[PDB]
């Protein structure tokens, strides 16, 4: 199984450096090319870099050359993006892909890492239920003022799928971001069955389980 | 650099229609383009390389066309899961360019909100501030408007709204807005609403709590 797991993402403050990750496994290291994607709302997707595992020749896009650095590691199958200078057009999901030859199409791309350039401080969220006072009732979690993104919501410890919205983040006044997330249940379930929403926000490392009780 | 300009910017079609994407490069490519399929919060997918050859697994419905500076990619039989972004890419010439994106929705019968009321949480009152959230669950189309009363009186700039991406399964939206008071102001008011107005329903739909209930 192909894989590609990147890390080294998060939050950075204007002018600040970060070195992105990506391990590589599941086929031959030497035997294709490895590529920087980046992405980003509105502005859509950008080639950033490549890399020969093999030789260890990089080529770059003329707008990151010089500002950013990419090296390979053989004994680890990992290659290394060194962003130095990094502005707040530079927040984007970084994707870590795969290529074979002269052709550059890119058949593997990794889960992406998301690069936030901002002068402003990280912020765990606060957890709320959202709770009531026919057959379907619904329930579930406000993820209040945290900073930067993302925040994953998981119910019941992943046992509970369908009928889950979990809404984009909106950035408050503040500059900082809230969302919620809900479920529909049976209305029978609410007196027999506990519902407890995981909330997961890595970059403050806040861990919370809310029990939701009507 | 090769601009790589897709039309049109965004579409709408039912499901099993025949939908077409075109991209145009700025110069000739020969057969050097590629198609990918981007869902949201999903890295992109690769469809088609070579202009007309199709990646291994990828279904039979998706098919690239075209030589020189004009490409499409063609879904012969649109299905709910296709609800993407779609981008052509020049891979040929550095520093190998992809097209802006085209988003493809489903159009789909009309379907009205399911519609629910919280009040904030006794967690939440002890932070001095509260949280009043209406979720408008499973609707078709996607406009929907929702308007929030505090004692009768009609609310606004206290209220911010979210919708979720179109659902890959039925082709429905889900709403929440999240009226924010102080909780100075919410321990001074007995009456929360919010009012629900969307095509699937024939009168507007009233949700509503009573501090204290």
């Amino acid at each position: 199984e192909v894989q590609l797991v990147e890390s080294g993402g998060g939050l950075v403050q204007p002018g600040g450096s970060l070195r992105l990750s990506c391990a590589a496994s599941g086929f031959t290291f030497t035997d294709y090319t490895m590529d920087w994607v980046r992405y980003a709302p509105g502005k859509g997707l950008e080639w950033v870099a490549d890399v020969n595992p093999n030789s260890g020749g990089s080529i770059y896009n003329q707008r990151f050359k010089g500002r950013f650095t990419l090296s390979v590691d053989r004994s680890k199958n990992t290659l290394y993006l060194q962003m130095n200078s990094l502005r707040a057009e530079d927040t984007a999901v970084y994707y870590c892909a795969r290529n074979l030859g002269p052709s550059f199409y890119f058949d593997y791309w990794g889960r992406g890492t998301l690069v936030t350039v901002s002068s402003a401080s990280t912020k765990g969220p606060s957890v709320f239920p959202l709770a009531p006072c026919g057959g379907t009732a619904a329930l579930g979690c406000l993820v209040k003022d945290y900073f930067p993104e993302p925040v994953t919501v998981s119910w019941n410890s992943g046992a509970l799928t369908s009928g889950v919205h979990t809404f984009p983040a909106v950035l408050q006044s503040s500059g900082l971001y809230s969302l919620s997330s809900v479920v529909t249940v049976p209305s029978s379930s609410l007196g027999t069955q506990t519902y407890i929403c995981n909330v997961n926000h890595k970059p403050s490392n806040t861990k919370v389980d809310k029990k939701v009780e009507p | 650099d090769i601009q790589m300009t897709q039309s049109p910017s965004s579409l709408s079609a039912s499901v099993g229609d025949r939908v077409t994407i075109t991209c145009k490069a700025s110069q000739d490519v020969s057969i050097g383009v590629a198609w990918y399929q981007r869902k949201p919060g999903d890295a992109p997918k690769l469809l088609i390389y070579s202009a007309s050859y199709r990646y291994t697994g990828v279904p039979s419905r998706f098919s690239g066309s075209g030589s020189g500076t004009d490409f499409t990619l063609t879904i012969s039989s649109l299905q709910p899961e296709d609800f993407a972004t779609y981008y052509c890419q020049q891979y040929y010439i550095y520093p190998y360019t992809f097209g802006q994106g085209t988003k493809v929705e489903i159009k789909r019968t009309v379907a009205a909100p399911s519609v629910f009321i919280f009040p904030p949480s006794k967690e939440q009152l002890k932070s001095g501030t509260a949280s009043v959230v209406c979720l408008l669950n499973n609707f078709y189309p996607r406009e929907a408007k929702v308007q929030w009363k505090v004692d009768n009186a009609l609310q606004s700039g206290n209220s911010q709204e979210s919708v979720t991406e179109q659902d890959s399964k039925d082709s429905t939206y889900s709403l929440s807005s999240t009226l924010t008071l102080s909780k100075a102001d919410y321990e001074k008011h007995k009456v929360y609403a919010c009012e629900v107005t969307h095509q699937g329903l024939s009168s507007p739909v009233t949700k509503s709590f009573n501090r204290g209930e």
